[PDB]
């Protein structure tokens, strides 16, 4: 109960928790000394006011109050982001306080005290981390972040309308508030052609949830120290960039250009058109042609020149040239075959488990901070950060992909130094995959637009209770089934890892690609274990069972994962040519033996508090190159692999 | 009680007329004629439900509309869009709606109210508010309607966006029967003093000054379908003079803050160094007013939805034409005939107003300067963004760049004043007042020294409840810090040997030294003299003592008129005196007793602040050129001491001293 009572802290985050909570009109018995200074003199009155007609009163246990001086340094009405150095310090302290409470009733009591005092975004974040790690709050799910703070995910005009519906339509049916799909720029903006991907609520949520579950800094290194999280940092973002590039190519745009010269103008501006109720202010835009400028923001404890990014970049290229990193003791640590990419991920992000954070810096994170503050690099204008500044919103900005293509280019310099996989490494003797395909018009995928609803009523502060739906339009695909034909010629049962990817057939200039190029555009569709009899086998796999995605209705905690409706690229009206690829590797050499887990969406998210369930490199078999730069995918193929030409056909039609 | 119904149509502009309006929960009884598609099937039921609630004080029954008002242009502006007369399409919409409201039969007030209710329900709230106010001000039957305080109705135009979530919390948490604590507005919210331009924020962002600016443009619009509305007495000259004095006042403040006189924006292809991040969000549109980063430049405007299709080349052509008119002394008319240029005509050519003699040729330079400057982030609508604060009359004065624009416009007017073939320096007979000898001038303060003005900081409350859409009722105050001064009086002694039995007292002040700490040339200091008062007094034969309280200034309106305790037009009394400095800054007090025979104008509620505002339905009450005697160069004096030797003029060194303390307004609730 106390455990389940915690969920009330995700309801109406800007309303003081002495007010009625939930749709059921419950109140906490907030003690008088918990009331904020401004309300202390009226605490009797307010208590009576909100307790009137309450269906249930929840007692608050008397505790020794913790010292909140550190986390109270963030203004109640500021934005919160982990990218910002001082926000890391404050969040770690508050997480440490939440983790240290002896029991759930004590945790409830301290949460009520904090809710009334702490920045609501920081409170939300730290309470969520605590709920995900405390042994006594296991099997508690975090209420969907997009319904707690829906203004992070849609045009601020939505809330105008929603506040009107909520207050005026006091009886009878309500129509959903329409969420405009095209709103940040005109048709006359090329970048607007892929706004449906950048601004997708499921994609932004996956990004929030991934960083929530794999934080780069926290209260204890053990929260950060998850299995292969450095490598997963690389991979999850490599796949984002792959997916985004396909999308660009479906819409007549060239592939994203990396932001590798940190001094260059950022040609693509972005006007997010978002508003924050917590911060009581709109998000600042970034005008076209803006540049990174030297940072000195005392309030954020960030101070760093653009020059520094060049220094850090050069240090990386040198480490990769030597395949070795400088250590604090003046000696060197090899970048070895098994853990090299993981080390690099932690060096680059960077995270607290970086081998040498002092020297190698915080390159990727500072990139977000530079980009987020081009308009107010020294705080003279008292401006908050742009959307690049917050992991819930950063994917909205075309610049995100330029930054991540740069970061992925660095990781890829290392990946291309690794020895190509030998035939023996790749092969699964006795197993020949004769064909792969998609059932149906065979080998055809269909996409279209779909309208779905999200509930706004939990996140719309100081409005009447009741349902206020909003209706959004997003990409969607028809469901389908893979068919794989395989000969087991050995005389006994074998276990395989089936690995499914797709890539564009041609590049942005309409030309066939070498393997070394195309491999970077292989987007993961599935990974699963499969039993294989003597001799012929027909494997049928449903699109809905993908190891990459989570279902719509999804949105224990089990919220990380690519949204299912974005499993396949938009394609085109004429039919977009892709290659569907399958490999079956030897499961004996891939599996990890280990023990009630949510094992949804393991490809990009791993398995919470377990080992990443595949011994192979993330993105196998495409993470390494071939020796021959003119070699093609056909030249790659080994007997346990198969390819099929497929088409993705977009219908510019909308369903409900 | 019909007048109470009209006043209520101002309330909560972003709310429909489905629910009650006002502190007192008054319902407008809707009928089928008053529905919108949004509420087509449920509207009347909902309205019935709201009026059936316990606390509803009364219900307004509306007269049936025999003919539905037509708004073919104005209905095209979405309700969640921002409205500006600098956009040609928005001006056309405003003229359409004003025409409808003005056309209702005189004294048919139930028909008028139903027409206005219909307009409100079917139109954009900023557009409605502007047009309704213009109609209330100009109709002959609406004399008893109080135009609601603009800062109470659209407080987002005046506040820090960050006040609003706090306001909504206060209204929701504390019941309306119990006072809510004022929300304190920081002194430094648009910037800190890391930004040098931020030193002037106290002045630029002052609510009283921005309210005045808004009301001036309301009284003196540049366009209407009815030329009678635009063609008020000497409005072109007043456009010059009012803005010249705004620039003079801002320049006085700049010199009190270690800054220089504002630099005109005359090289229109260069980048603009001044940034400004206004911190204002529209409650109508949900959009932040787009800021301006340093180093932007004007770009050709291609925004056909706004009616803006104009290039920098066009602006440069118009400016060449105006400069040629000034250089020759002649304006070219549409038939190619000429006419002699005067200051009133030039004001109308520059703005431009519909009174321009040749709009095809001279364009509308000042209005387009606002446009260009407000859209540098989105000149072709690629980004689906709207205009910056510089394009709204209520907000424009907040932006440092407003002053660069107006410094150039003023420089254009000064080029006309300084050109001997256009304007002749005053002769002795125009300046003198035979027999009148000013023997001393002083200022005195209760609790103060002789010849010292004392300034300080004050915190005052404004109620934002009426503008807070969908909040519970009851006052919610924002508490803001503004400049103020201790009350003072002028004491002027004069010996009258001759026959004058009346005179106009004209009082101006200016800093004694320039940016170099050096005495001014009069040719420069004349543009720094800020008019403080102007008033007619009797003179007796022999010795006279003229005493005038600072509170009597014909420039200003009292606090209780600017704010809730031509009503809104007038400089706020708390900004009458420049800030000065803690150490004290030397100023020069100039007083003139001018010849009434040449001053007089012969012509037959609230305080009327005629210096900037003129008088409703009357001629501007002083016959002299606006800014006299400093509107033009002297032909016989190169410094103010020599200028002032004339018998009817006096000059006295004073000190403006800031006391850096903050006190509460005694008028606060
Ligand atoms: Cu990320
Ligand atoms: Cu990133
Ligand atoms: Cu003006
Ligand atoms: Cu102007």
């Amino acid at each position: 109960d106390a455990k389940n009572n915690l969920l009330y802290f995700f309801d109406r985050p800007n309303e003081p928790c002495f007010m009625q909570k939930g749709e059921d009109k419950v109140v906490f018995e907030i003690p008088d000394h918990y009331y904020p200074d401004k309300y202390k003199s009226l605490s009797n009155t307010l208590s009576n006011r909100f307790g009137n007609e309450a269906t249930k009163r929840i007692p608050i246990r008397n505790i020794t109050l913790p010292n909140l001086e550190v986390p109270m340094q963030l203004p109640y009405n500021d934005q919160f982001s982990l990218f910002v150095p001082k926000h890391r310090t404050m969040a770690a302290k508050l997480i440490d306080i939440f983790m240290g409470m002896r029991d759930v009733e004590d945790l409830q009591s301290v949460c009520s005290y904090c809710q009334l005092r702490i920045n609501p975004y920081m409170f939300n974040y730290c309470l969520s981390v605590a709920i995900l790690h405390r042994p006594d709050t296991k099997g508690l799910s975090i209420p969907t972040f997009a319904e707690t703070f829906p203004d992070k995910f849609m045009d601020s005009k939505v809330f105008l309308r929603a506040r009107e519906v909520s207050n005026v339509v006091i009886s009878g049916s309500r129509m959903p508030v329409n969420v405009p799909i095209n709103y940040t720029a005109n048709t006359t903006e090329p970048e607007q052609r892929v706004a449906y991907f950048r601004e997708d609520i499921g994609i932004n949520l996956h990004h929030w949830h991934w960083h929530l579950v794999y934080p780069f800094d926290s209260a204890d290194r053990s929260i950060v120290n998850k299995d292969r999280r450095g490598e997963l940092f690389y991979y999850m973002h490599q796949q984002i960039i792959g997916r985004y590039n396909v999308e660009r190519m479906c819409n007549g745009l060239p592939q994203v250009k990396p932001f590798s010269d940190f001094s260059a103008p950022i040609e693509e501006g972005y006007f997010p058109k978002l508003d924050s109720q917590v911060a009581s202010r709109t998000w600042p835009p970034r005008f076209a042609g803006s540049v990174f400028r030297n940072l000195d923001r005392t309030v954020d404890q960030v101070k760093i020149d653009v020059r520094k990014l060049f220094t850090w970049r050069d240090q990386f290229l040198e480490a990769i040239q030597k395949m070795a990193i400088k250590m604090p003791n003046g000696r060197e640590l090899p970048l070895d075959e098994v853990t090299g990419i993981d080390m690099l991920g932690n060096l680059m992000e960077s995270s607290i488990i970086s081998p040498n954070r002092g020297y190698y810096g915080d390159l990727h994170n500072m990139g977000h901070v530079f980009a987020a503050y081009t308009h107010d690099p020294d705080h003279r204008h008292l401006e908050q950060f742009g959307v690049m500044g917050d992991s819930a919103t950063a994917m909205r900005d075309p610049f995100f992909y330029r930054w991540h293509r740069f970061v992925d280019d660095v990781f890829n310099i290392y990946k291309e130094k690794l020895t190509p996989y030998t035939n023996e490494r790749l092969d699964f003797p006795g197993v020949r995959v004769s064909s792969v395909g998609i059932e149906g018009r065979p080998n055809t995928l269909r996409t279209l637009w779909q309208q779905s609803t999200v509930e706004l009523g939990r996140g719309l502060d100081f409005t009447p209770r009741g349902s206020v739906l909003a209706r959004f339009t997003h990409l969607q695909h028809d469901e389908f089934q893979y068919v794989i034909e395989v000969n087991n010629t050995t005389g006994g049962n074998l276990m395989g890892t089936v690995r499914i990817f797709m890539a564009p057939k041609v590049d942005d200039n309409g030309q066939p690609m070498s393997f070394n190029k195309q491999r970077r555009l292989m987007i993961e569709l599935d990974k699963f274990s499969q039993a294989l009899r003597p001799g012929t086998n027909t494997i049928r796999r449903r699109s809905v069972d993908s190891s990459v995605t989570i279902p719509y209705e999804r949105t224990d905690f089990c919220g990380c994962g690519w949204p299912h409706h974005m499993l396949i690229p938009k394609g085109t009206a004429q039919g977009y040519p892709v290659v569907l690829f399958v490999m079956i590797s030897n499961w004996n050499n891939d599996r990890i033996e280990q023990d009630g887990s949510c094992n949804d969406a393991a490809s990009y998210c791993g398995i919470r508090d377990r080992k990443y369930p595949d011994k192979q490199a993330m993105g196998y078999p495409f993470d390494r190159k071939m020796a021959n730069d003119a070699a093609t995918l056909s030249d790659f193929l080994r007997p346990n692999m198969a390819v099929r030409d497929c088409s993705i056909q977009f219908s510019d039609t909308t369903v409900e | 009680d019909i007048f109470d119904s009209f006043e209520l149509l101002y309330d909560r502009p972003g709310e429909p007329m489905i629910n009650t309006k006002g502190e007192d929960k008054v319902l407008f009884e809707l009928t089928e004629q008053f529905l919108t598609p949004e509420y087509a099937n449920n509207g009347l039921e909902l309205n019935n439900r709201f009026g059936d609630e316990e606390e509803v004080s009364r219900k307004i029954i509306l007269k049936n509309l025999d003919k539905i008002p037509e708004f073919p242009k104005a209905k095209q502006l979405p309700n969640d869009a921002d409205f500006s007369l600098f956009l040609p399409s928005h001006q056309e919409m405003a003229n359409e709606v004003i025409d409808v409201l003005m056309s209702v039969t005189e004294n048919q007030l139930q028909e008028l109210l139903s027409t206005c209710v219909y307009a409100r329900i079917n139109l954009n709230p900023q557009l409605f508010n502007y047009c309704y106010t213009v109609a209330i001000m100009h109709r002959r039957d609406t004399g008893k309607v109080r135009v609601q305080n603009y800062a109470e109705i659209f407080p987002a135009k005046f506040l820090d966006s960050q006040v609003f979530t706090q306001a909504r919390e206060a209204a929701a948490v504390i019941p309306k029967t119990i006072p809510r604590t004022p929300i304190i507005i920081p002194r430094d919210y648009t910037a800190t003093d890391l930004e040098e331009e931020h030193r002037l924020a106290y002045w630029r962002e002052d609510l009283g000054i921005n309210l005045h600016h808004w009301h001036w443009h309301l009284v003196y619009p540049f366009s209407a379908s009815d030329e009678k509305i635009v063609a008020k007495d000497r409005r072109g000259e007043l456009f010059f003079y009012m803005h010249q004095q705004i620039i003079a006042r801002y320049n006085c403040e700049r010199l009190c803050n270690s800054l220089k006189r504002v630099k005109k924006f005359s090289d229109w292809r260069e980048p603009i160094p001044e940034a400004y991040y206004p911190k204002l969000d529209s409650l109508t549109s949900a959009r932040g007013w787009p800021p301006r980063q340093a180093g932007m430049r004007w770009q050709d405007l291609k925004r056909p939805v706004d009616g803006l299709n104009v290039t920098i080349d066009d602006m440069e052509r118009y400016r060449r034409n105006i400069e040629e008119a000034i250089a020759t002394g002649n304006v070219i008319l549409p038939d190619k005939s000429t006419k002699k240029l005067d200051i009133d005509m030039l004001g109308n050519m520059m703005e431009a107003s519909v009174l321009s003699p040749n709009r095809d040729l001279y364009g509308s330079i000042h209005n387009n300067m606002h446009s260009f400057s407000a859209y540098m982030h989105d000149p072709e609508h690629r980004y689906l963004e709207s205009f910056g604060v510089i394009a709204d009359e209520a907000t424009t004065m907040r932006d440092p760049f407003f002053y660069r624009v107006h410094a150039w416009v003023d420089d254009i007017f000064q080029s006309f004043k300084e050109a001997p073939h256009n304007v002749r320096p005053y002769s002795r007979s125009q300046l003198e007042n035979p027999g009148v000898q000013v023997t001393s001038v002083a200022v005195e303060s209760a609790g103060g020294q002789q010849n010292v003005l004392n300034t300080f900081w004050m915190q005052s409350d404004v109620n934002l409840s009426k503008g807070l859409d969908f909040s519970d009722r009851g006052p919610v105050y924002a508490r803001f810090t503004h400049l103020n001064h201790r009350p003072f009086r002028y004491v002027i002694k004069a010996n009258n040997t001759a026959s004058a039995r009346r005179t106009t007292v004209r009082i101006f002040i200016a800093p004694k030294t320039d940016e170099r700490n050096l005495p001014w040339a009069l040719s420069d200091q004349r543009k720094m003299f800020i008019e403080m008062d102007r008033f007619v007094v009797p003179l007796s034969a022999g010795e006279n003592t003229i005493t005038r309280q600072s509170t009597e200034s014909s420039l200003t309106i009292p606090f209780e008129q600017t704010f809730r305790d031509y009503c809104g037009c007038g400089w706020p009394q708390h900004m009458l005196v420049p800030k000065g400095t803690v150490g004290g800054v030397a100023y020069q007090l100039f007083v003139m007793l001018s010849n009434y025979e040449l001053d007089k104008i012969e012509q037959p509620s609230c305080v009327e602040a005629s210096m900037f505002c003129g008088l409703k339905d009357k001629k501007y009450p002083d016959a002299r050129p606006m800014g006299y005697p400093f509107d033009r160069p002297s032909n016989s004096a190169t410094n103010i001491e020599d200028f002032s030797a004339m018998s009817n003029m006096g000059l006295q060194d004073i000190v403006i001293k800031l006391s850096d303390v903050t006190e509460p307004n005694p008028r606060n609730p």
